[PDB]
DNA sequence: ATCGGATGTATATATCTGACACGTGCCTGGAGACTAGGGAGTAATCCCCTTGGCGGTTAAAACGCGGGGGACAGCGCGTACGTGCGTTTAAGCGGTGCTAGAGCTGTCTACGACCAATTGAGCGGCCTCGGCACCGGGATTCTCGA
């Protein structure tokens, strides 16, 4: 019919880690697909912005990195940056 | 064509707003204040809904337009 | 072998990758710029989920529904600054009332 | 024979009412509302079934959140009821007018 | 008929001379604070976030703007509320509040 | 470097307050503005520095204050924005 | 001959300019070709409008050259030019004269 | 030395012709800079987001025609895609 | 405070569906490999402008005090708001019908990116004088005590 593409499936595969056995309703899997949207549309404007004020055209891994040291609140900036530094060096290896 | 449709918020209904607001004792002149302060947000909001449907040279609002419009004035909407 | 498990997560690289080349953000996008971007959107949406069965859970219910993550959000004090103007839908109140009020 | 106290079935309503999420206005003629305000911008306007709801939901987040800022400048005054120049102020202090 | 034309001790009550330097600041346009101890206040603040910053003269001076079209915005905001409260005096119980409805504290 | 926010005297407070439209001042006021002002710079100076340090340089320059400012909704006109 | 693109349709404004910032801030994969001379003579009209308040306002003061107070009063008096700058802070534009009711003498 | 670029000689142009007479400091012409630089801005990004939601691949003068009428406010709107249209016209029949 | 009861709410068993979770094909978005090229990293260097220090001066801050206006507490009056009961009314629900208009696909072409040669608009550096800030001395208004 009509292809449609949503982060069901992995909000999914992230709630059998965090809670092996509850599960998400279709109304609440909405919601959390429009909450990663929306912190993903954060997070790439900041970027794009940041990338422009230094006069680059490469959105390279620092940028995102500032980017969540700006969006994100006190605590989760840390754990977000080592998040993320954690597995761009598990990938680069 | 519709005409005065505003009556219908009705005097229970905003009571039982204000209660789950956490207001306990209502005034009386307040129900038609309320409902002068309702009819202005959706109008503005109802105003870039439609302003969304006429650029898609459409004649359905659909829920994205309304979405839109609700997030361009800094109220984000999360379910649709 | 998929550019996410090369990583050791479960979001997609490849979408973001593909989300960030053609959503006009940049001219060039980096090379670990979806590695780092998946990682962080996985650790939101785990730390918001873990709250939302927690929730959940001592309501006596195994599905979460959209009260749920009102309240795992509106009870957290960073998220709370994160999603401070959305407004989850079929979310409701947190029920407080003022001590003034009650007698 | 048996009387509630006069104010006591307020704090009842509030606790019913705080802890459900189901929708405080009724459908039907708030779609009629909207449906005719949109009348000023088109007239073959045709309202998504999905759309109504959506505004409607938005539609009280806003008013519930506006109240709980009346009772606050209500109590500021030292006050119980929250009176027609309380939500005057409460729209104009977050710059809504 | 003429030709028409344009031209041809002390001691104030309290509440006076508050009601003249209101004209008299909210005509003018100058800066409302001192600017040695408000390069000194953002220097001690910037320490709690790197050591050594050198923060180029016009850097300092933005801020200060900015810094009174914010406070001067909020005393309006309270000056409501204390009006609001059938009073004429401006206490921080009136700051707390229109910072919460304006939404800078939730 | 230490406790410079009795700089913020109380006469700057009552020109503020003065050009803000208030006739008769409380007497505790001149410490809850103190903090204010502090969460505020505090806010403010910690998108300016990491703005500053995301450059890879040591200046806090005027375009960066500017942006920290713009970037929390109040943006500011004047100094090449 | 050549012939400025932004003198073909009576503006002042550059159009090759914001025809290059479009291009290159990266806003889509495609600039129209009327869509510079759109947003020029839009941007001119705006500038022209608050000019002319400014204009206004310094010559109704006795001077004959804008200053940053005349545009805060330019702006602040007007009342749709105040929702499109009802965030902006405008550097050394003091504030707008205005003094509540309960506060002026009886 | 380096030559950056501003709307300075624009804004004067159009000053010389609303109000033939005076004259603008400097300050108020930074000010005027920056008011042009955030307008612009707006409009811009609106007009991408618009030319997004609906999957084109460019951003045209009805994208832009569409973004002014949302974000300017009541009257300025009329007049504003008035003078734009007539701009338009003038310019496409030359 | 003490009961007595009367209303409301919370607990637990039965049952009943419909929405969530899982397995299936299958289509295209993602992964591998390789090349070319320009964007970014790195070394040199230069000069701007930030920092630091110092002396004078004088504007602004600090301190103390007298008292009058304002905040706050305490009472009576009365009305307008809540609670309960008996009415009306239209919301909601189910079921039918139907037609507008969203949505998707193929064909064609008008339009914007790309590239080359060029040339004049505007940008940086130089004067320079008129608008404006400053000062002084009138008139002119406003507040307050009598």
């Amino acid at each position: 019919k009509t292809r449609k593409e949503s982060y069901a499936i992995y909000v999914y595969k992230v709630l059998k880690q965090v809670h092996p056995d509850t599960g998400i309703s279709s109304k609440a899997m909405s919601i959390m697909n429009s909450f990663v949207n929306d912190v993903f549309e954060r997070i790439a404007g900041e970027a794009s912005r940041l990338a422009h004020y230094n006069k680059r055209s490469t959105i390279t891994s620092r940028e995102i990195q500032t980017a969540v040291r700006l969006l994100l609140p006190g605590e989760l900036a840390k754990h977000a940056v080592s998040e993320g530094t954690k597995a761009v060096t598990c990938y680069t290896s | 064509v519709l005409r005065d449709n505003i009556q219908g918020i009705t005097k229970p209904a905003i009571r039982r707003l204000a209660r789950r607001g956490g207001v306990k004792r209502i005034s009386g002149l307040i129900y038609e204040e309320t409902r002068g302060v309702l009819k202005v947000f959706l109008e503005n909001v109802i105003r870039d809904a439609v302003t969304y449907t006429e650029h898609a040279k459409r004649k359905t609002v659909t829920a994205m337009d309304v979405v839109y419009a609700l997030k361009r004035q800094g109220r984000t909407l999360y379910g649709f | 072998k998929t550019r996410s498990s090369r990583a050791g997560l479960q979001f997609p690289v490849g979408r973001v990758h593909r989300l960030l080349r053609k959503g006009n953000y940049a001219e060039r996008v980096g090379a670990g710029a979806p590695v780092y971007l998946a990682a962080v959107l996985e650790y939101l949406t785990a730390e918001i989920l873990e709250l939302a069965g927690n929730a959940a859970r001592d309501n006596k219910k195994t599905r979460i529904i959209p009260r749920h993550l009102q309240l795992a959000v509106r009870n957290d004090e960073e998220l709370n600054k994160l999603l401070g103007r959305v407004t989850i839908a079929q979310g409701g109140v947190l029920p407080n009332i003022q001590s003034v009020l009650l007698p | 024979p048996h009387r509630y106290r006069p104010g006591t079935v307020a704090l009842r309503e509030i606790r019913r009412y705080q802890k459900s999420t189901e929708l405080l206005i009724r459908k039907l003629p708030f779609q009629r509302l909207v449906r005719e305000i949109a009348q000023d911008f088109k007239t073959d306007l045709r309202f998504q079934s999905s759309a109504v709801l959506a505004l409607q939901e938005a539609s009280e987040a806003y008013l519930v959140a506006l109240f709980e800022d009346t009772n606050l400048c209500a109590i500021h005054a030292k006050r119980v009821t929250i009176l027609p120049k309380d939500i005057q102020l409460a729209r104009r202090i977050r710059g809504e007018r």
